[PDB]
């Protein structure tokens, strides 16, 4: 799935053509299209879960704004062609205005009503049998989670309650015919796991940043290939978790082990739950595991490196002021401001020109 | 819920649903790393007494056609994939794969690991299984099912498939723009070949014809004399199932056919009991090779084709005699894919040339065999 | 069907609801659901020839006014939910908005799907087999005429080549259990047909008003029945046309025969043609039946009484004007002006106040 | 283009298309004008070796179900309707019309001008026929098979679906709440029947369990002797398909009864048998009574009900010993309906009591049986 970046070019045309306009691709394997498909989806870096609604379905205006970025093809369309179906619309009435084969569609049409199907049992009605058919099209904890009213945590338990867990597969050229000594692997709801992990060796885990996006380039994949060179030379056993189809640190000559995943909270917990890593690097892939690491440490990982707390400590507005402070430095005037009228005025103590964070 | 279930000789299930026909099916089972070509797979007659496992897990994308038929009928006992989608989507289907695996009541089953069952197979060897398609499937009794299955080895399978009488043979291959051509009318075909049925696949026949060949299909245990007596500018060995070992009155045809100068071309099957003729012995594979991307060395020009293959049985190299040269190997296992007899006008290949699934790579085999057809004319 | 004249209460709230706001109501038999709506459709009497589209394949906004429609119905959401299908909406998605029956739904979809090949093949693609299928569904030579880009002669005519002609069966009130003596007839694209027309009598046809609305009420029924009493009461073997469930003269008693049809040119030639009437009337039914005095003509029908150019005559506008002057009496100073500019002038010659049509 | 096609001994081709099973279909066909009920219709025993016809074009909106089941098996051996609906659309659905056709294995043919062949039935009569859906269905064939067919008179079609073994029956009746109920404890229900299966309808069963009746289904052949062994509280005689007159074992067995004292109840068939077994002669119908609308009288209240009519043979009133009178009359044609005995405690209906499908008019019927039954086991 490719990755754009529109809304750092407000006046640009966003409508897609023979010229690329992309910056970036992410990249999923799976034991069938929907679930290849969601897990694209989830590691693409653009906030999503699987197919989010776009438009709600109570809006007499949906269907034209539907029906537009169908036919006119945009960077959101993946998740306009759910809403068409979550609105009445047919396999062959998106067909006839997106040309994408209905093949494809009607996997989609399938999930949405599996989706619909979530909405109205609940997560009461999430049995073993339901929920491991829902992991098995593809379908995250936290979209799951959204659909029954619960956080994506409760999906997660539930998942552990029902030893519902993925297996991992691997990449092998020749659809299993013959054996592999590579591990270059993939998760899937399946039955036979190929993970196979050591416990002779001090693993250390790195996380890379998806699919790239301006400001989230090949520096941060540098980074991430630089610690796994430097730890397995020296004797660890590194681990990469990474999606990016362009870029080294998926390449299977990297690292010791590579999980070619969605960087999630989800995905990656699974692999802690099976490899037990000494250390979790979250700090070379850029934002993406940077947003992840409170989450990580606060679920059992071994959070390496500069601390989760710390780095919030910075990125944190008024924390960091308090550092600043403290450490008696210097920091421009500033002010957080609700409301207008509270702002001309606090502007007019910070002193113009001002720089505004929206 | 439709229910299905694969069991294993040695035990090992597989829980899924059912797709095809309500029943029952025992085999050899076999794995087939095929991305397309599911459906000619299927009608190959070369997989009777087998359940074929595909390893692409989504088995019938473009549904099924009667021009991808490589026989009459479908011969495989059994099919278990991961994924039957939705729909099939292709200006050539005529019918969903479901619906046609009923129509021809074939016992079938989806969604389950086909991965863990491929690397069981590849690692300990193929094994007999039972698919039990319906309500409440017996795990017991497929797991008796498949271990009663008495095996394909020793088991001939050819005389079981070939054709109770011998018929004409003048259609060609098929085009996007004509699709299946008109039979050919005898005259337009300059040569006649005399072609033994041990299962053989409709592709073949129409790539003969493709090369002027007027063909008479004739039943697996027609005598030599019987053939000779339609002076034959050349005979052709078809491919088929099950043990070639065991066909006695084929050899036999064979060898006395390789007293004359005619020429005589085998593929798989034929290939195996052309090299049983010649005195060459065969063995049974540990899984065999079923697929549409093996690597064939022409080890005479040096160079490698991407060949489709079916077969579980193999000519082993060790025993060959000095009359039969070794032509063909292949660049994944070593193992023997071609011989040409270095008294007679006589070769064979291991994989297949007419594909159907499948690379054309192996196509210009046929021309070897025209060639020496020719030959033979001209004297 | 019921008939609606929303367009003539402009400040009226046009939403259906538990108070009736029809102002009459069409009937249609057919053989099958599918048949029997579409004929229904055409003998509405709104100008329809089946499911005429309402709003436009490519108007980006469609799916917005088609939604709304659905939802919240109005007189005109039969021909919306055909236009839903033509726009991309599932039967479900329909039912979710209009919750009538899928059983419905699914056979105006089927209906929607056939109007898309012909719209594809065109003429050329009208063979007998599928010319034969359309008709079986009710199909009317305007519509599959306006689907094929050509005239609705033309389609009758194409029909003819292939004696595709329909067949009529009658009314028993027990499903053919038992014989009829009465002659309560509906056209059919089936096998056997029951009409066995006399011809030993002098016939004569009166052509009804279809379903009543505003301005064509009973008072047209009324001279119908009294033309078929009348002329019965004569000798004459009559023959009434019409579809207007309400009506005296849909009660079989009124008439020797009736036929419970929808009044178009179409329909009524398929009558004429196989009864062979010594004249017909179209003056007592209304508008339905006078506007298609001409086309009957012109198509060899016996039309009786004042004929229909001099109906046009009166009908006309200016005809009319020229026969006044003709007469020399006296009508109003009128003038026909196209553009407002124009007007305004031959207005300050006609005089205020004015009556602008 | 899946074709099917119907002639007749007249040699009349019906041309359509083919909705159920393939292959070919042989029987005497009849039409039925019920505008309800097909499935109730096609599971009906009574149907057995009958081509049926659907006078109503739309068949199959509902769909199917179980509970809409008469018997364990589609007994129609064909089926010609006009309109397939493309889908069926019903809460009780379970499976559409076509499949569940094919489930059967019923060759089924749709698409044809059912009016045109109500009224060839009507005023020709009943005809045999032969449907044949395939590929490329011989005509020629299809009418060789019509004329081959031996037909319905002298036919013993209910030695042909009786059981082969008797059974207990403690089931009652549907409901729109509860479906079918749980069969009872023949602890719960107070009189026990005697029914012989001459290809029995389970409304009936049910019905007679609704009214405190446990029931001991028999085969068609059973012997009084052996009935009477039972100590029944009364004996009830099914409806069935085929001529009632070649039923040796029934006269007899209900001559047997009539003997005695004991309560008997005739259905359709059982009410001929009972006829028959009385003196009286059976005839065979032009068409027959085929419907859901068919108004009878009750000659002693003169009363009309509207019932749900299935068959294709009479007994002749002219024909009746003084001591059957006649209790019931067709308002469609006079024909007999209803006969009791003058002596005896017997009683039999032509019509459906039971109805399924059809109106409940005739349900009262059940009423005097039982009223029989008690009276029985007061002097006895
Ligand atoms: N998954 C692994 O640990 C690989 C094991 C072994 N080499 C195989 O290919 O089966
Ligand atoms: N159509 C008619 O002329 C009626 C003929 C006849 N009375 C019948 O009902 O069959
Ligand atoms: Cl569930
Ligand atoms: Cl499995
Ligand atoms: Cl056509
Ligand atoms: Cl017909
Ligand atoms: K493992
Ligand atoms: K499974
Ligand atoms: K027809």
């Amino acid at each position: 799935i490719p990755r754009f970046n529109f809304e750092k070019f407000a006046g640009a045309n966003d409508r897609l053509t023979t010229q690329m306009k992309s910056v970036g691709e992410v990249m999923a394997i799976g034991r069938t299209q929907q679930e290849s498909l969601q897990k694209a989806l989830r590691g693409l870096e653009v906030g999503a879960t699987g197919f989010d609604p776009k438009v709600s379905l109570d809006d007499p205006e949906a269907l034209t704004k539907i029906r537009r970025e169908l036919k006119d093809a945009g960077a959101d369309r993946i998740w306009y062609i759910a809403d068409a179906f979550r609105a009445g619309l047919s396999v062959d009435g998106v067909f006839n205005l997106t040309n994408i084969d209905r093949w494809f569609l009607v996997q989609i049409e399938e999930l949405v009503r599996l989706e619909e199907k979530v909405a109205e049992v609940g997560i009461t009605g999430l049995n073993a049998d339901f929920l491991r058919q829902l992991k098995r099209k593809g379908f995250a904890d936290a979209r799951l989670a959204k659909l029954a009213g619960v956080r994506e945590a409760e999906i997660r338990k539930l998942r552990d309650q029902y030893d519902l867990h993925p297996v991992y597969k691997r990449v092998d050229t020749c659809a299993a015919e013959f054996a592999t000594d590579t591990a270059y692997m993939y998760s899937t709801y399946e039955e036979e796991c190929e993970a196979n992990p050591s416990t002779d060796r001090e693993k250390i885990m790195v996380l890379g940043g998806g699919p790239n996006r301006i400001g989230q380039g090949i520096e941060f994949d540098y980074c991430c290939v630089h610690a796994s060179l430097a730890l397995r030379e020296d004797g660890y056993e590194t681990i990469m978790v990474n999606c990016n189809p362009e870029t080294v640190s998926t390449d299977y000559d990297t690292s010791d082990r590579l999980y070619f995943e969605p960087v999630t909270l989800e995905d990656v917990l699974e692999i802690v739950r099976i490899e037990k890593p000494k250390g979790v690097i979250v700090q070379y892939g850029g934002q993406t595991p940077l947003k992840l690491a409170r989450a990580l440490e606060a679920a059992g990982v071994p959070v390496i490196g500069t601390s989760p707390d710390a780095i919030d400590r910075a990125e944190d507005r008024e924390r960091f002021q308090h550092a600043v402070e403290r450490l008696k430095l210097k920091q421009p005037a500033n002010a957080t401001v609700t409301a207008i009228e509270m702002a001309v005025e606090k502007a007019k103590e910070i002193g113009y020109p001002l720089v505004v964070r929206p | 819920i439709k229910s299905a279930l694969l069991v294993l000789e040695d035990g090992t299930q597989f829980h899924g649903r059912a797709i095809g026909a309500t029943g029952s099916a025992v085999g050899e089972v076999v794995f087939n790393t095929s991305m397309t070509g599911y459906q000619e797979i299927l009608t190959d007659p070369s997989y009777s007494r087998q359940i074929v496992t595909l390893t692409y897990p989504h088995i019938g994308n473009v549904g099924t056609n009667d021009a991808d038929e490589e026989s009459s009928q479908v011969h495989a006992q059994g099919l278990v994939i991961r994924d039957l989608p939705l729909i099939a989507s292709n200006f050539r289907n005529t019918e969903d794969l479901s619906s046609y695996l009923k129509r021809h009541n074939i016992v079938a089953i989806a969604d389950i690991d086909t991965r863990k069952l491929t690397r069981l197979l590849r690692e300990k060897g193929a094994q007999n299984g039972c698919i039990i398609a319906g309500d409440n499937p017996d795990a017991a009794l497929a797991l008796e099912k498949a271990r009663a299955f008495p095996g394909l080895n020793g088991m001939d399978l050819a005389k079981e498939v070939t054709t109770a009488e011998a018929y004409s043979w003048t259609q060609g291959s098929w085009t996007l723009t004509g699709g299946l051509p008109q039979a050919k009318k005898e005259d337009e075909l300059p040569f006649h070949v005399v072609a033994y049925d041990f299962g053989a696949k409709r592709n073949i026949l129409r790539m003969l014809v493709d090369r002027g060949c007027r063909l008479t299909i004739v039943p697996a245990q027609t005598s030599a004399e019987d053939v000779l007596k339609m002076n034959p500018d050349g005979i052709f060995l078809s491919n088929g199932p099950g043990d070639p070992a065991p066909c006695d009155y084929a050899i036999t045809a064979i060898q006395k056919f390789l007293e004359t100068d005619i020429p005589v071309f085998g593929i798989c099957l034929g290939h195996q009991l052309l090299a049983l003729a010649s005195g060459a012995k065969t063995v049974k594979m540990k899984f065999g090779h079923h697929g549409g991307n093996h690597p064939v060395k022409d080890v005479e020009k040096n160079v490698v084709m991407i060949t489709a293959q079916n077969h579980g049985f193999a000519v082993d190299e060790a025993t060959l005699p000095a009359n039969l040269r070794v032509t063909h190997k292949s660049l994944f296992d070593g193992t023997l894919q071609g011989i040409h007899r270095t008294d007679k006008p006589a070769f064979s290949f291991q994989g297949h040339p007419e594909a159907s699934p499948g690379p054309h790579d192996a196509a210009p085999l046929f021309d070897h065999f025209i060639e020496l057809i020719e030959q033979y004319r001209k004297t």
